[PDB]
DNA sequence: GTAATATTGGCCAGCTAGGATCACAATCCCGGTGCCGAGGCCGCTCAATTGGTCGTAGACAGCTCTAGCACCGCTTAAACGCACGTACGGATTCCGTACGTGCGTTTAAGCGGTGCTAGAGCTGTCTACGACCAATTGAGCGGCCTCGGCACCGGGATTGTGATCCTAGCTGGCCAATATTAC
DNA sequence: GTAATATTGGCCAGCTAGGATCACAATCCCGGTGCCGAGGCCGCTCAATTGGTCGTAGACAGCTCTAGCACCGCTTAAACGCACGTACGGAATCCGTACGTGCGTTTAAGCGGTGCTAGAGCTGTCTACGACCAATTGAGCGGCCTCGGCACCGGGATTGTGATCCTAGCTGGCCAATATTAC
């Protein structure tokens, strides 16, 4: 029922770097750039879903909602729009 | 049975067809428009809400919102935004 | 080894169309054993006296700057 | 025998994704990463798609930003390569610890 | 002995909803008393925020040559708009992209 | 005739004798304290406010407060206010 | 037939004011309703950031050989601690100065 | 009236405002480039300073005005009464 | 003859600025400036000494900060000297118009 | 004074550039298709409207006196302008290799599909809890006094920096020894 | 082959790097001192407290069913790894001059002291306005339907890139025209 999911921050992979970068109008792209990423990308991602994960335990539920993720971010003032806001 | 949610969108719509007849907007977009609308309704409101009791005023009234505008809007839009709403709530008055 | 020997030796190693570069004559000075490190001033000036009596040529750049050849 | 010269490929790809909307993430990956992150703070948290849609959308916004900067930073080094030097620096002139 | 219905927007010449602003004013605990002129107001200026978006939006999908307007079509009206880019400037769009952008130093020569 | 300026300055005092026996307080920095009092308070009450509505709840209670607290403060300042906050309330429900 | 009078902070066993801050929560029209132990927590956790801030500013000052904590104490207190200054980072200190911070690379060699 | 007074943030002030945040070598152009970004912060904030006090239909421009000015800003001021 | 190198008298009163918290900018120059700003918004408006006090703060504040990425730059750049263009991109990143 | 050798300017030839040409991939474009989301219609409901009452927030007028402004004069530190020089920025060159690009190979995402159910979401009950109130009262505010912390001053001490000299070492030159040349 | 000379090696002189030392000035440290702000005390006030009432927000249980989760099996598209190679970063060098440093001169900041007014802040009156309630009603919501914009594609058309060929401009060597040296 529940996996243990560990591991898996390399799942974002080499490419998927690339073309997010390039997205970025980035043209080469030292070797060294990938892991820095991936560590910006957990770091991101551990600060957004703390406080998304705390909008959701305070609700007593036990799904975190796109509404919450909303939050998170406006509440980190990186509002997103779309999602119900 | 009956649920009940939120929207600005035939407003938005409306706005629309007042200003190109002739153009769609895709319901993303108007999810989209409706969190946009949303989301400067709440600087605004907060801003107006917060001035006034800045101000040991107890109500929001015009001057409340019209200084919350010029706050939050940069130049040329606050300046037509203003000035269309000055318009508007003379209009009202009158009414 | 006292310099300005070797320098002639490191230059006369290579005929290039626009002269040897004085990354080769650093490279190859540091393949003879010499302290390259330390006496960098004294190669200097060996080699811009040596170009400068024309029995070496300086042929791109400026000083050691550059690029050298044989007479 | 044909091979385009580094860097032109590069900039067709550029106007390329500049031109597209789709995520550029993949989703199982970023989604089982994303699980990955809650379990730390909580056991047996369940996400609804759009939720998990949500993170993904706001990541891709984050990094792009992030490398907009970057590349600045990288030009004004007068350096067409982007190096980690160049993350710490905009991350830390972002104001976000670095 | 009642008087013909005369919504306040109609009675302020506008699309938005006066009655649901106020609603929201009063129903949003901002203030404990909402006057009467403040909803009018704020539904116009929420009504001249969404028509110039909407105006530029559209200028984009026509450039675009789509007729309808689409989030990328909203990113390019926020992200070409200066004073809009600058209200706008910390909002991330949903699918909206980036600004076709290339620093000119990444052009071969 | 009356005035009256707000202040937490006596509070902070009573504090640092708790902490500082030895050490005293500039008026300078008294003034700054009151205002970093007052700017936490203001951004934690307004995140607990702001939560219960987003939350659909018309009440600010402990839970909206213990949020708040956990949301703002970061990592091991969170664990410990969290913690002397709980002993605090716990303390006060069993008076 | 009147209890003896027992401050809420008193029955909390703290410093800071109850009821002031009860006070504040009902009368800054955050909410139209209070809960009870919502001020109690929340002048605890002011307490802790006060003692937390005033601790180090205090070793801070001693380090200095100042038996009074002043304002540059402060920005040093906040800026030091890395937490805190993740909390205040986007806070200006009024006459704290800057952390003395030279860049390796300038110093001589 | 009040004219060219920008250079009233004469060179050597620039100079220790920059020594405060850690610069050592420094090009003549910084001067007024340093001149014309200041000019743009306080432009803003005199901006939300007199708004303020507009508002409150006050004709002297209060140090609460100023606090509230760069706190909305996200730059708050503590140390004068805020 | 005594003259100290370029450089060393520098990281000296480098030292001492930041040893000290005295308001770096000449009041009365500040305090006229700020008159100059308000007088395009308004006409006739007095000032509190508090509130200019604020205002001199405030603005040494932000350009000290403003001077801390700028030198982050410069160094980034291997460059001891600052010149404008650090300026512009530190404020670009920032994310204020530049 | 005159001529042969050498010197200098021009031409023909050779080398390198720039322009033109070609061939392929990527982009786009024109047109056809269906498909599905945008847009319109329907009878429902609650939210908007209307009208009347109460009271109270706030507009307004008047008074006080704080404090902001203006102005003068002096002293002096800071600003300014200039001279001077070093270290820096920046241009140039060169090199190694890390990136990029293009193959084949492998993987797992994605899709569609099925099955299961936790948990979101709504409803009803009800009571604990919080608002409100009057009467009570003591903590907190302002005013006043004071005395110890500390900023300043001056002398002595320490540190850091730049400038200088000394010594060992090495390179370059002369005389003597060896290798080469001559006897 | 042997000896003398001319070339090279050994000794001596000159130059440099490292180490040591001195000069000197910025900082620190230390006493003393006098100022004045922190801190305590007193009295007065109103906000906190207590106890009681009353209404209802929300805790709680129960039910529906959406949506999340899990697994399966093909289908590509994307990821991966590797070969090859070139553009890049980076080290090294050098030069010119822009800025730091320091000095002497000028300016105006700062103080402080005086005088004046406008505006800050408060109080009291009174009233327009907004909350509130009850009754009314139609705009907006969800559900159904429907059809045109658009994604896709297949097939041409246009463009961009990378590589090659030719004409041309520039530079070099020899010859032609001219000065320099020898007879």
């Amino acid at each position: 029922h529940r996996k243990v999911l560990r591991d898996n921050i390399q799942g974002i992979t080499k490419p998927a770097i690339r073309r997010l970068a390039r997205r970025g109008g980035v043209k080469r792209i030292s070797g060294l750039i990938y892991e820095e990423t991936r560590g910006v990308l957990k770091v991101f991602l551990e600060n957004v879903i703390r406080d998304a994960v705390t909008y959701t335990e305070h609700a007593k539920r036990k799904t975190v909602t796109a509404m919450d993720v909303v939050y998170a971010l406006k509440r980190q003032g990186r509002t997103l729009y779309g999602f119900g806001g | 049975k009956r649920s009940r949610k939120e929207s600005y969108s035939i407003y938005v719509y409306k706005v629309l067809k007042q200003v190109h007849p002739d153009t769609g907007i895709s319901s993303k977009a108007m999810g989209i428009m409706n969190s946009f609308v949303n989301d400067i309704f709440e600087r605004i409101a907060g801003e107006a809400s917060r001035l006034a009791h800045y101000n040991k005023r107890s109500t929001i009234t015009s001057r409340e919102i019209q200084t919350a505008v010029r706050l939050l809007l940069p130049g040329e839009l606050a300046k037509h935004a203003v000035s269309e709403g000055t318009k508007a709530v003379t209009k009202y008055t009158s009414a | 080894p006292p310099v300005s020997e070797l320098i002639t030796k490191a230059v006369a190693a290579s005929k290039e169309r626009s002269g040897v570069s004085l990354a080769a004559l650093k490279k190859a000075l540091a393949a003879a054993g010499y302290d390259v490190e330390k006496n960098n001033s004294r190669i200097k000036l060996g080699l811009k006296s040596l170009v400068s009596k024309g029995t070496l040529v300086q042929t791109k750049g400026t000083g050691a700057s550059g690029s050298f050849k044989l007479n | 025998p044909h091979r385009y010269r580094p860097g032109t490929v590069a900039l067709r790809e550029i106007r390329r994704y500049q031109k597209s909307t789709e995520l550029l993430i993949r989703k199982l990956p970023f989604q089982r990463l994303v699980r990955e992150i809650a379990q730390d703070f909580k056991t047996d948290l369940r996400f609804q798609s759009s939720a998990v849609m949500a993170l993904q959308e706001a990541c891709e916004a984050y990094l792009v930003g992030l490398f907009e900067d970057t590349n600045l930073c990288a030009i004004h080094a007068k350096r067409v390569t982007i190096m980690p030097k160049d993350i710490q620096l905009a991350r830390r002139i972002r104001g976000e610890r670095a | 002995a009642r008087a013909k219905a005369k919504t306040r927007s109609s009675r302020a010449g506008l699309q938005f909803p006066v009655g649901r602003v106020h609603r929201l004013l009063r129903k949003g605990n901002y203030s404990e008393r909402v006057g009467a002129g403040a909803p009018v107001y704020l539904a116009a200026v929420l009504e001249y925020l969404t028509a110039e978006i909407l105006e530029l939006a559209g200028n984009a999908a026509r450039d675009n040559k789509k007729t309808r307007i689409i989030p990328r079509h909203l990113q390019l009206a926020i992200r070409n708009d200066e004073e809009l880019n600058k209200l706008l400037g910390r909002v991330t769009i949903a699918q909206g992209g980036v600004l076709p952008n290339i620093q000119a130093v990444l052009l071969p020569k």
